[PDB]
């Protein structure tokens, strides 16, 4: 078994983010809660800024 | 809850069916999952347990063209087309394959919602 | 098997 | 034409003897039954396991007639001879051919009345006795159920063995079986019956030859009367882990209600309620109690039985598991004190069926001549009446969901309980955890 | 107390009257494992009774019955397949008619034999794998018995039947003229009546058609840890009141509770291995043949191998003469208990074969037993030793011997 | 974080509205790299 | 190309000469099933070879041998153990030594047993009954011969021998006198040196002993769903040149790839079944008794009886006056089937058989071949025929015939 | 996924390859090349093999 | 938090120092009482 299979946290950010099933087929509108997230780092980091 | 499709009140008076029958035809027209091959059978959710139990009791044969039919028609839509307009689906391969077996397995259901709710009137 | 333990003190 | 059930009669012999007959016309066999009041809870800590003994020892010859004359004089004429004993009561009962039963009653009072034990008898019963003691260990339910009787009544008589202990067996001496018959075996204290194709009058003129000599006891008391202190019921745990049995059992109950309670039939009505499971039935997915459904639906479980044991002045009232998936036990034992909860709101159409359930099953399980003269034995043993069945038919009828509720407030819910489980038990949680799901708390 | 036959609009009838509150109602058919065409049709069969019928779902079946207060069970043998049914007598009607629409209009549902049937079969056969007794006596049937009862009752582990097949036996097999209904109940006309009025829709057709019987021999072998059996099986033609005296007369089983017995087998255990190994024997009737076979089972081999050789020599002992006392023994013994296999109101292997029997199965049965003489008996013993016997061992197969060392 | 792990454990829909169990693909490859261009993208546009 | 046997040191030999590059070593020992004490022991016996000896643990045992490049492989057979050794011709000493030293000291550690020697028998064990054909043979065996030979030579499912059995069947079979050693290299001197050398320090022990083989018949049935079998076998004793041309005249296979054959079974199969059935006769000699079998294979049931039929009936037919022509063919096709065994350095169990018994062996056993009249041939099967045969039937038993229906 | 991960991984860790492991698999194929010819039937098809792709054997 | 999530993987330890795995109980209620008198004791101090 691969290290990103067994160690915790790495399993926590294997299932989540390398290895989940999605559909095939998503159009391009399913890209915005990436987006999203992205910009609420920006404001995290430029409000503590 | 669930659909409540009200065609069966409508089929009573045939001037309404008459009437109708035009407009049925253009929107199933303009719905338009004929264009990618599908049954509007497939096109019912399955994620309740009646469901997934009327999909148990299907023939393998209808059981292996549905998944075609939808592996088909999700490459289809992987590449933003349709097919030609040879291989639509004709009304006549556009049958009620799923509706009978639903309609059984929730009759079951219903009978035995019934015995618990039981009162003796004396 | 052995007998019962005596349990009458906590009880 | 269409014949009715036959009444029981009912004497007695001028020394507390009481016969009671079912006759049958048209019977080819028969059945007599000769019981006596007297279980295993009249022994002491002393002469403990002398009841088992003292019945092993019965069919191995008398002053007139020495072994293999009593064989002799049964295999011939084609009559079975038979006997077991219990905790509050001692039975012999022997079937034979219509024209056998007048010398199998005759033989049976020589056997009972008159008896010789012997030290080479005792000696050579012993090792018998240990290796049935050696054997019944392997059985489950019976290990299970002796467990739950140990720690039930802890302290008492009534939670010994019936077996006694390994040590009294190899201890025990000609002087206290003597002592025994002495003392327990008595005319008031003792009962025949038969239900066959033997006439009534046949029976008395025959237990009036056979049994017309017995000494009454001196504490003149009546039939299934309580005989000491009232046992306490302590709830506890027993946990004989075994980590090689594929299955799991584990016996839950709580305190029942005696033969004389009367919430007897309520609490029969409640058992009919929870019912019974086999995940090999034919009709296991339709069965009509939520439990079977939870069970079934998930796989809980290999099978369940209820069951309401009841004694002089107590009881038990509760459910036997068997299961095999290991890791779901605490759901299981969750779910069945839930539904055992439950009852505290329960319906009018679950009673009806439960009733009508109780009504067929009450008088369906007697078949053979063998188990009708067995309930009649035990009934006049107990109480002291055989009912007809216009009484129960009538005592079902009063019964309502009020009563059971009442019934299930105060026995049920929120109550000790006393556990018992034998095999692969590592996933079932400690005793709290399992109390805490007997009251819920939603309402 | 015996069934008296009738025939009523073309059905067999079988009443009986008793005084209890109870009642009883069974239909024999005559499509048991002797007459399947593939392997394990008549346990699914079988298996099918009380399901969905045309006019209701096994969801009413069950607890409507429920509600009511009574008990459904089925039962199939080598030779028979029986749907009974126990109530309170005030119930008969509707009993009946449940009856009636299962035989009649049962339909096959083809999602219930993938949900519900097929794995109560499963969990039967099992079940039965598990049991060594059991597996050693069908082993013995089969060896005696060529194919016609020597099949295998219960389904294998490695077919599968399609509903087509079981739909078509169904329909070959539920006819007017191919089964008995057998009634216990307080009142006899009434049921007769009933049972005449609602058991007249089922189309007649005909009886299934079996060839006869064919009687071998041969010896089975298997390796076990545990007891060790060892199973001797002689076939015998149908069933006579001689055979019942001769098993009888063999003993096995003690009269008194705890004991040691003294008919032949245990006087031969007892003198041979001191009671290690116990010996017992019984008799099994069917249609047109029977067998009478001796079971020997204990932890010793060297124990069962001799009490073996010790009974088959007292069996060979009986060709000679036998006293007058044993023949009365005998017949005494024989007469109880054949008597006593008729007190249950559920038909066992003996009252099944008396029932379905209709040259005097019962009236005249009984009065043969005492017109048994030794010189029958010693006719019939040395007609049984003419060929040799059939022999299933489990166990130590290094120590159990062969048919030649007995 | 609790709207992802409650998403998570379903998965998400596709524009056809069909069950998406027949055919499925992991998102490492694929779809860290189609959502390259949307935030290439936003950057661009909050940059002017 | 013949194995001349020697004695050195009071230990078996036989050598061959061959120009080859590869040598071999292998030690023929007399401890198969036949001589087993209870069920199991010879498989686990065999499994523990090439384990943790008293001078290497089994993880060096195997990276030598694969440094050295070199192939370890067992055998175990209904009649013997071997254990081979395939190397180059420069690590002879070595091997000869890694053999002497598995053979002679071997430790048997409980935990070895339990973690690997256990669930590879019962792998293999599993992987033997998922065949069919292989368990048809072996009942067809367990049928024709009672014991002995007629033991199950895998592990049963149900069995679980102890360490301390294992260890003293090895420590009372693995003797001096109870063994041989083969090698077939290029030079036989210096291996008959090596091997007396190191097979040296074994104890001299005593041959184990066994009864004599016993003959009998038996017919067995079993239920299958996919293709159909029907073996037929004829017990002999000690195979002679007669029954190895009898059973190349009755052939079954085709001289050319694709043909259908003109021996007796292509011919009563073709003109039977129109070539749905294939009839297949072969011969399995012992070293005091020989099995020669037919296997009838095919799907159709149908054709499966007929074909059987027409090749009793064929059979039956061959005692009457065989033409000439008809036995110089079999000797001529027996001459070279028979010689072709013996290219293969592997033993099996014609070069095994001939080499146990030197009375003959290879040298004048072929020599005899040349000299077989239809006289003989007819006196062998007219024999043959004695004595009932044995069958094995496998599939649908509604159709397949028993043997008195043939 | 796992299997064919380390499947690939032993794959391509063969540009590291040690002494050892060579000399172990030089020797297995010197003693595999010859092992396999045990009969006549084996010997005429590596020959004519060998004659029919390279031209000698 | 993460702390809590690496340690919950393996249990934690016992004073004698040898494995646990025999005799387990659950956390309620046995050990979220055992934790509120040590909750009321530093409430106490706190508070003074
Ligand atoms: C050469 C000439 C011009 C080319 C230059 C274009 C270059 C850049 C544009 C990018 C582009 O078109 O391709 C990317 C993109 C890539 O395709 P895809 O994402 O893989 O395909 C998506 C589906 O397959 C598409 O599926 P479909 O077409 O079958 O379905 C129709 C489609 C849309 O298609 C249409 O029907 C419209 C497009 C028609 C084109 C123009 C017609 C004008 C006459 O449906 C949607 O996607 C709708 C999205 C649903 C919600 C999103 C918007 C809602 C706003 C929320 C409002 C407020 C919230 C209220 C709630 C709050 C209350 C509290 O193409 C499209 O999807 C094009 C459709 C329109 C989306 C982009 C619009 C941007 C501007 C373009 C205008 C078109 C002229
Ligand atoms: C206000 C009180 C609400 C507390 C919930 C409660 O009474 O337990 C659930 C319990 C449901 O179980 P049930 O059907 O009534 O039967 C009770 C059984 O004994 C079932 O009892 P059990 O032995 O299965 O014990 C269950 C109990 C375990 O025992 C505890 O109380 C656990 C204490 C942990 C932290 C305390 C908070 O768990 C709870 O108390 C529920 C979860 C506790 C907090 C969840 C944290 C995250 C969600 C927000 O009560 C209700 O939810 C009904 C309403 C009762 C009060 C409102
Ligand atoms: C299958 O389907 C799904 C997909 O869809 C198809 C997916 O896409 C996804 C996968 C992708 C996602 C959408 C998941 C991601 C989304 C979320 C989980 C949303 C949650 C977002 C957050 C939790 C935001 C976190 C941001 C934080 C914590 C901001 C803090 C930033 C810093 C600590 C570093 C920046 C520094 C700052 C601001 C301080 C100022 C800078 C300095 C240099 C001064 C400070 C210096 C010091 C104090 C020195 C001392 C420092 C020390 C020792 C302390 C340590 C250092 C610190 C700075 C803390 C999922 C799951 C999925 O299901
Ligand atoms: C400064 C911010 C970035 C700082 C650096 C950020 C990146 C940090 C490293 C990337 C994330 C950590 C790697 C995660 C995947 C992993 O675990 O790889 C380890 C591999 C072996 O992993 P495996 O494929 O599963 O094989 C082992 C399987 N067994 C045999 C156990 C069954 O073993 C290997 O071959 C490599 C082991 C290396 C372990 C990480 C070392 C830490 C990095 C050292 C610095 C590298 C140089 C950095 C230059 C920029
Ligand atoms: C964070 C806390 C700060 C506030 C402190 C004050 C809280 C007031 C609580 C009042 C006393 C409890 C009465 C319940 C008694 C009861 O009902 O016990 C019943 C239950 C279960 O027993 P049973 O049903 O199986 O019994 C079966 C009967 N036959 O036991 C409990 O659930 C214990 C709950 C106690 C309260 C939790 C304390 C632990 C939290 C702190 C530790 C974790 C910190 C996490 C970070 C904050
Ligand atoms: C705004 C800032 C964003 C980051 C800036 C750009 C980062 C570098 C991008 C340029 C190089 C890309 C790698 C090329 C492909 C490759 O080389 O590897 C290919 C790998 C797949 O691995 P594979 O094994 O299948 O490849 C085949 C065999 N080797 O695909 C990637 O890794 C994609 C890298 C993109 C990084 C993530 C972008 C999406 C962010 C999602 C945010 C989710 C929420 C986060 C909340 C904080
Ligand atoms: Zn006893």
């Amino acid at each position: 078994m691969k290290i990103l299979k067994s160690n915790p946290f790495l399993a926590l950010a294997n299932n989540y983010m390398i290895d989940a099933p999605e559909p095939s087929n998503i159009s391009y509108f399913w890209n915005f809660g990436s987006l999203l997230a992205c910009v609420l780092v920006i404001q995290i980091v430029i409000g503590i800024l | 809850m669930k659909p409540v499709s009200l065609a069966k009140y409508i089929q009573k008076s045939p001037f309404l069916t008459k009437l109708l029958l035009p407009i049925s035809n253009a929107y199933v027209h303009l719905s338009g999952y004929r264009k990618y091959g599908l049954r509007y059978d497939d096109l019912m959710l399955e994620e309740n347990d009646d469901t997934q139990k009327a999909l148990s009791r299907l023939p393998k044969m209808e059981s292996y063209d549905r998944v075609y039919r939808i592996r088909r028609a999700m490459q289809l839509s992987i590449e933003n087309k349709i097919l030609p307009k040879s291989e639509w689906t004709k009304p006549e391969e556009d049958y009620h394959y799923l509706r009978p077996v639903l309609a059984e397995v929730i009759a079951e259901r219903k009978e035995r919602e019934a015995f618990d709710a039981l009162i003796v009137k004396k | 098997s052995p007998e019962m333990p005596d349990f009458s003190e906590y009880q | 034409a269409t014949t009715a059930l036959p009444k029981t009669e009912t004497t007695t012999l001028k020394n507390g003897l009481t016969v009671a007959t079912e006759h049958h016309p048209y019977a080819q066999t028969a059945t007599v039954l000769v019981g006596v009041d007297a279980g295993s809870r009249a022994e002491t800590a002393k002469n403990n396991g002398a009841a088992h003994f003292l019945e092993h020892l019965a069919f191995k010859g008398t002053k007139n007639r020495s072994q293999k004359a009593l064989e002799l004089e049964f295999e011939n004429t084609g009559a079975h001879l038979n006997a077991y004993t219990s905790r509050e009561q001692t039975v012999y009962y022997a079937h034979a051919f219509k024209n056998a039963v007048p010398n199998a009653v005759a033989v049976l009072a020589d056997i009972l009345t008159n008896s010789s034990i012997s030290a080479s008898a005792v000696e050579r019963e012993r090792q018998v006795i240990l290796r049935e003691q050696e054997e019944v260990d392997k059985m489950a339910d019976e290990v299970v159920f002796d467990h739950l009787h140990a720690t039930a009544y802890q302290g008492h008589p009534l939670g010994r063995t019936i077996l006694g202990p390994k040590e009294n067996i190899e201890s025990l001496t000609r002087e206290d079986l003597l002592q025994y018959i002495k003392d327990n075996y008595r005319s008031d204290r003792m009962i025949i019956s038969s239900a066959g194709s033997i006439s009534h009058e046949e029976l008395v003129k025959l237990a009036e030859k056979y049994f017309g000599h017995l000494e009454p006891s001196a504490e003149q008391l009546s039939l299934g009367a309580p005989r000491g202190l009232k046992p306490r019921f302590v709830g506890s745990e027993i946990r004989a882990r075994d980590d090689d049995s594929p299955t799991a059992n584990i016996a839950i109950a709580v305190e029942g209600m005696s033969w004389k309670h009367p919430d007897y039939f309520t609490a029969l009505v409640m058992q009919a309620i929870i019912g019974n499971w086999d995940r090999a039935m034919g009709a296991s997915p339709h069965l009509s109690s939520r439990l079977s459904t939870i069970v079934q639906q998930h796989q809980l479980a290999n099978s369940f039985m209820s069951f309401s044991t009841s004694y002089s002045d107590t009881g038990l009232w509760g459910i036997y598991l068997v299961t095999e998936n290991l890791g779901r036990i605490d759901d299981l034992v969750h779910f069945t004190l839930q539904n055992w909860a439950r009852l505290t709101v329960a319906t009018r159409a679950e009673v009806e069926r439960a009733k009508a359930q109780l009504r067929a099953s009450l008088l369906l399980s007697l078949d053979s001549t063998t188990a009708i003269a067995e309930d009649i034995g035990r009934q006049l043993l107990t109480t002291g009446r055989r009912m007809s069945p216009q009484e129960v038919d009538l005592r079902i009828g009063q019964i309502t969901e009020k009563d059971v509720a009442r019934v299930a407030s105060e026995m049920i819910w929120d109550k000790d309980i006393a556990v018992s489980a034998v095999g692969s038990i590592e996933g079932l949680l400690d005793y709290n955890r399992i109390r805490s799901s007997i009251s819920m708390n939603r309402w | 107390i015996s069934y008296t036959p009738k025939k009523v609009e073309g059905v067999s009838f079988a009443g009986r009257e008793t005084p209890t509150a109870t009642g009883s109602l069974s239909v024999v058919i005559n499509a048991g494992s002797r007459y399947q065409p593939d392997a394990g049709v008549s346990h699914l069969l079988e298996k099918f009774a009380f399901k969905t019928t045309e006019e209701r779902s096994a969801l009413r079946i069950t607890r409507e019955s429920e509600l009511l207060g009574g008990q459904l069970s089925t039962q199939i043998t080598r030779e028979h397949i029986i749907l009974t049914a126990r109530f309170l007598n005030e119930y008969l009607e509707y009993y009946a008619r449940l009856l009636a629409e299962v035989v009649d209009a049962t339909k096959f549902l083809p999602f219930q034999l993938t949900e519900e049937v097929l794995p109560t079969a499963r969990i039967e056969s099992e079940l039965f794998r598990e049991d060594i007794l059991r597996v050693a006596m069908a082993k013995l049937h089969e060896k005696a018995f060529h194919r016609g009862i020597g099949n295998e009752v219960y389904l294998p582990a490695s077919a599968s039947p399609s509903i087509s097949e079981i739909k078509d036996f169904a329909s070959k097999a539920y006819v007017k003229s191919n089964f008995s209904v057998i009634s216990s109940g307080p009142d006899v006309q009434k049921a007769s009546d009933l049972c005449a009025k609602y058991f007249a829709v089922i189309p007649d057709g005909s009886p299934l058609k079996s060839a006869p019987t064919k009687i071998s021999s041969g010896e089975s072998r298997v390796y076990s840890k545990g007891t060790n059996y060892f199973c001797l099986g002689f076939p015998a033609p149908a069933a006579s009141p001689e055979l019942f005296v001769l098993s009888s007369i063999l003993g096995g089983d003690a009269a008194v509770k705890w004991s040691h017995g003294n008919t032949l087998l245990a006087k031969a255990a007892g003198t041979a291995s001191e009671y290690k190994a116990t010996a017992v024997a019984d008799l099994t009737p069917y249609s047109d043949a029977s067998l009478l076979s001796v079971v020997i089972s204990g932890s010793c081999p060297k124990a069962i191998k001799a009490t073996a050789s010790e009974s088959f020599k007292a069996l060979k002992s009986l060709s000679s003469n036998i006293p007058n006392d044993v023949v009365k023994s005998g017949i005494a013994m024989a007469k109880t208990k054949y008597l006593s296999a008729f007190e249950p109101v559920t038909l066992n292997a003996i009252s099944a074969s008396s029932l379905v029997s209709a040259s005097k199965g019962s009236d005249a049965f009984i009065s043969g037993f005492d017109k048994v003489t030794p010189a029958s008996i010693s006719k019939v013993v040395s007609s049984l030793l003419a060929k040799p016997a059939s022999t299933v061992a489990v166990g130590n197969l290094d120590v159990l011997p062969y048919y030649d060392e007995l | 974080v609790m709207h992802l792990i409650a998403l998570h454990t379903n998965g998400s829909s596709n524009p056809l509205g069909v069950t998406a169990n027949m055919d499925r693909i992991p998102m490492n490859p694929y779809y860290l790299i189609k959502d390259l261009i949307t935030i290439f993208i936003f950057l661009i546009g909050i940059n002017y």
